[PDB]
Order: structure tokens, then C-alpha cells, then sequence
């Protein structure tokens, strides 16, 4: 209730979380994650023995494939 | 064998990097990149140079000679007849 109140400025009901779930599909799927995830470029952060975290430029190059 | 897995033992060491897309490829040439070629040039000069020069004066010298001795000499026909 409190987190609700202030975030979204009123209660969404389960009700209301089941219907905007039902809506999505595969398509949905595909297009909203290539909305936010296809070819952009990450944050990174590591902690530890990091020495085989591949290098930057490897990792953005992840972020996209050749064959699409 | 060689692999970036384990090539040594660190402790203790931090990095900050940006992606390229975020940064200029040749931020700053003339406040900075030419003084430091100046510089750098500044440094090596009197290692390099002095040997070539004298290189120089070597080459031109026996060129010189080479050419003084193809001519002829007046005392080869003057001194006797
Ligand atoms: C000579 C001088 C030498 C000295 C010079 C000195 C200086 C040198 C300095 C530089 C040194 C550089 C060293 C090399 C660095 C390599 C880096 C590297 O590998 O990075 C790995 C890099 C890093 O990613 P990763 O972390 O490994 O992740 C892997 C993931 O799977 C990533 O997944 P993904 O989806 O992102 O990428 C995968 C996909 C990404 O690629 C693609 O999906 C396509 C890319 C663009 C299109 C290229 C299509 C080429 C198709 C073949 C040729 C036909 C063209 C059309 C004409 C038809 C004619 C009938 O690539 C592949 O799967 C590899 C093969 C792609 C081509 C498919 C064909 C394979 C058969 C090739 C032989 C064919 C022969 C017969 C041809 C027909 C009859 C003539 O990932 C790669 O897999 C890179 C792929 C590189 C492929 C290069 C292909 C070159 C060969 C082309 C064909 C040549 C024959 C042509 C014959 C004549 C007909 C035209």
C-alpha cells in the first residue's frame, strides 16, 4: 500500500496485473526486449580474481548479432 | 597453456573505463598532442642526430675528393719539357 501510494499514486488491484498479463505474447516479447536490450551499451561492474572478464569492446560486440 | 585466466596474482588495483560511444576519438590535438611530440622529439634529438651529420660530412667529402682526382694535373706535362 505505502510503496504504491507513493510510486504509482493509488493501489493497481491484482485484478488489473492479471488483465495487462494476459495481453502479452511472443510478439510483445520480441519487440519490447529489442526495445531495451538489442545493441545498447551496458554497465559493468566487477569484484574478484576479474582477470577473464572480457574487455569492454568484447562485450558491447555481445550485444548484437551478425546474422540478423 | 597462456590463457587470461591465470597469468598473475593482483591485489587491490581499480579501473574506470567509458564505452567509446560516449567519448571523442581525437579530443585534443593542439593543446596537447603537439606539445607532447615537441617534447618527445626534445628528448631523443642529440642521440639520433650527430652520428648522421657527421654521415654527411663523410659522404660529401669523399665525393669531393673522388672528383678532384679525375683531373688533370698542369705539373704532369709542365715540369720537364
Ligand atoms: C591476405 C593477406 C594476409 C596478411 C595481412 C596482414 C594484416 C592482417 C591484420 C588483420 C588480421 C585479422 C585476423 C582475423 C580476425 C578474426 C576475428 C574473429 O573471428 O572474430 C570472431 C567474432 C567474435 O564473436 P564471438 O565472441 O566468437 O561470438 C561468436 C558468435 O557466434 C557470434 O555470432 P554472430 O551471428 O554475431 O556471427 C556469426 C556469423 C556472422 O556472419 C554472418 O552471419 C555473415 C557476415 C557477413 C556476410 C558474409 C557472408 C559470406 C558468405 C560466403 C561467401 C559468399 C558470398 C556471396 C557470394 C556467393 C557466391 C556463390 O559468422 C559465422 O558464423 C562465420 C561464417 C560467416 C560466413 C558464412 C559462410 C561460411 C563459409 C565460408 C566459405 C565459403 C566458400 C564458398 C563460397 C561460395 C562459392 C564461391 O565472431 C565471429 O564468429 C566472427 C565471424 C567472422 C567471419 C569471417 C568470414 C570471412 C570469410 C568469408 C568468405 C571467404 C570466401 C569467399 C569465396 C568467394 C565467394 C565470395
Amino acid at each position: 500500500i505505502g510503496r504504491s501510494l507513493l510510486t504509482y499514486g493509488r493501489r493497481i488491484p491484482l485484478a488489473e496485473w492479471e488483465s495487462r498479463i494476459a495481453e502479452v505474447d511472443a510478439s510483445v516479447v520480441r519487440e519490447i526486449c529489442s526495445k531495451y536490450i538489442y545493441d545498447q551499451c551496458p554497465a559493468v561492474a566487477g569484484y574478484g580474481p576479474i582477470e577473464q572478464l572480457p574487455d569492454y569492446n568484447r562485450i558491447r560486440s555481445g550485444m548484437f548479432w551478425l546474422r540478423f | 597453456g597462456r590463457e587470461f585466466g591465470n597469468l598473475t596474482r593482483i591485489r587491490h588495483v581499480i579501473s574506470y573505463s567509458l564505452s567509446p560511444l560516449e567519448q571523442r576519438a581525437l579530443p585534443h590535438v593542439l593543446s596537447k598532442g603537439v606539445p607532447n611530440m615537441l617534447r618527445r622529439v626534445r628528448e631523443s634529438f642529440f642521440r639520433v642526430v650527430p652520428q648522421f651529420v657527421v654521415f654527411y660530412l663523410l659522404y660529401t667529402w669523399g665525393t669531393e675528393e673522388f672528383e678532384k682526382s679525375k683531373r688533370k694535373n698542369p705539373a704532369a706535362y709542365e715540369n720537364d719539357k
